[PDB]
Parts: structure tokens; sequence; C-alpha cells
């Protein structure tokens, strides 16, 4: 969830 | 028979590509890190914390220390996650896979490829932090008290082994890219496109090697069983990020932001 949410906003 | 083919040269030209992008992606490198710990730079000399009064000077140059620890340990692995994620943004096809596939690549990938790059960090004594500004000793961290004092102590039996194996920044740039598109992860939608980067990084790995490393006729297929090491290691370290979640307090600035 947390982990998910660095992710998505690092791949934009 | 080996040649240098049209074929080579391309996987020689991947290779490259990986290894320019590592580069870019991860202020301290595999070859800067060894250069520090075997006193073989003429950078700044890291703070060693070795004990609780070295820790406080080190603070310098929560009010429980362990926790404060574990608090910097956190902010890490999120900077590690955004450092890692700019990497597999220069993988040949990754950003063009299902956005939910490069998502789930990543969230079952990141500790993987955190514990595999921390070991280039990382000795029998300790490992370097603050981007090589300070050594924590392996003994210092072990001396925290439970939960924390075993949290580290795993990466590091990890580490003494794979370093063992003397990989340099070049094998490992192709290596970590291999881990990102690992098709078997949970939940992924569209699994063959990924079988096929990870088929041609693990021919870019394999070359890698063999001209690396003349004296380990098979050290791809020991690269490969470290996956399993790795795999334990994850498994072990998301048990322990439980357990401090059940049974004690601490969130990033960014993931605040975020909500
Ligand atoms: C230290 C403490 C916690 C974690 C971790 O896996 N936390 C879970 C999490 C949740 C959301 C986003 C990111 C992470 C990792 C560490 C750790 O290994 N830190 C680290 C990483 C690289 C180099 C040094 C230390």
């Amino acid at each position: 969830m947390g982990l998910e949410a660095i992710i998505r906003k690092a791949l934009m | 028979h080996m040649q240098l083919n049209p074929e080579s040269a391309d996987l020689r030209a991947l290779a490259k590509h990986l290894y320019d992008s590592y580069i870019k992606s991860f202020p301290l490198t595999k070859a800067k890190a060894r250069a520090i710990l075997t006193g073989k730079t003429t950078d700044k000399s890291p703070f060693v914390i070795y004990d609780m009064n070295s820790l406080m000077m080190g603070e310098d140059k929560s009010k429980e220390v362990a926790i404060r620890i574990f608090q910097g340990c956190q902010f890490r692995s999120v900077e590690a996650v955004q450092e890692i994620t700019e990497y597999a943004k220069s993988i040949p096809g990754f950003v063009n896979l299902d956005l939910n596939d490069q998502v789930t690549l990543l969230k079952y990938g990141v500790h993987e490829i955190i514990y595999t790059m921390l070991a280039s960090l990382m000795n029998k004594d300790g490992v370097l932090i603050s981007e090589g500004q300070g050594f924590m000793t392996r003994e210092f961290l072990k001396s925290l008290r439970k939960p924390f004092g075993d949290f580290m102590e795993p990466k590091f039996e990890f580490a003494v082994k794979f370093n063992a194996l003397e990989l340099d920044d070049s094998d490992l740039a192709i290596f970590i890219a291999v881990i990102i598109l690992s098709g078997d992860r949970p939940g992924l939608l569209n699994v063959k496109p990924i079988e096929d980067i990870q088929d041609n990084l693990l021919q870019a790995l394999e070359l890698q090697l063999k001209l690396n490393h003349p004296e380990s006729s098979q050290l791809f297929a020991k690269l490969l069983q470290k996956m399993t090491d790795l795999r334990q290691i994850v498994t072990e370290h998301v048990q322990l990020l439980q357990v401090i979640k059940k049974t004690e307090t601490d969130l990033h600035p960014l993931l605040q932001e975020i909500y």
C-alpha cells in the first residue's frame, strides 16, 4: 500500500 | 566457441547502457564503496558508529536510539526505492510494459535489489551510511534491543557470502535488471513480454560474467542461485517489518504528502 504509492509517484 | 558477432556486440551495448544508467541512478557505486572501505580513496574518511557514544556524536557529524536508527533505515529505503524505479525506467522495454505490471515488478523486486546493492557497501565490520559519510558496525547494530538487534544481521550474512563472488558495478547493473523483470511475481497481467526482456538480460548477464570473470566458469549459475538467498532474506525481512508494526510504534514526508 505505502510501497505501491511511492513506486507509482516515482514512475510519473 | 564464443565469437564477437553482431548479437554479442548488441549484448555489450545493452550492458553499457545499463551500466551508464546505474551510475546516474545510484549515488554511491560499489567501485567507490570499496575504495572507501579499503582506504584507497582521497574522499572524506567516514565517521565510525561503533558504540552508543559514537552514535550520539555521529547524529551531528524518538527518545529511543534503536527507534531513531530504524526511522533512518525506513527513510533510506524510500529513497532507495526512488533510485531503483529511476533505474527501472532506463531498462529497454520496461516503461512500455502495462503500468500495473511495472508497479508489480518493482513492488516485489525492490527489497531483493536493496539487499543486493547494500552488500556493495558492507564488509565483515559494518555498512557505509549517508552516501559513505558514516560507517555503522555490524556488532553495534547486533547490540540494539530486540527486535531491532536481529534486523540487519541476515543482510550482513548474505553480503559477506555475496561479496566473495567479487562482482563489480558492470556485473551488478545487469543482475539488478534481471531481478526487476521476474515473470513469476504474483499478480502479473502479461507475463510473456516480461519473460522476453528477462531472456535478453540473462543473455547479456551471462556474456558479462564470461568476459569479466575468467576464474569462475559457472559464476552465472552461482548468481542465479543467489536469488533463493534473496527471496528468503525478503520473506524473513517482511516478517520482521510486521512484528515491528505489531509490537513497536514508528512516515517519510513524501508518503504524508501523497495522502
Ligand atoms: C530499514 C527499515 C525498514 C525498511 C523497509 O523495508 N521498510 C518498508 C517500506 C515501506 C514503504 C516504503 C519503503 C519501505 C528497510 C530498511 C532498509 O533496509 N534500509 C536501507 C536501504 C538501503 C540501504 C541502507 C538501508
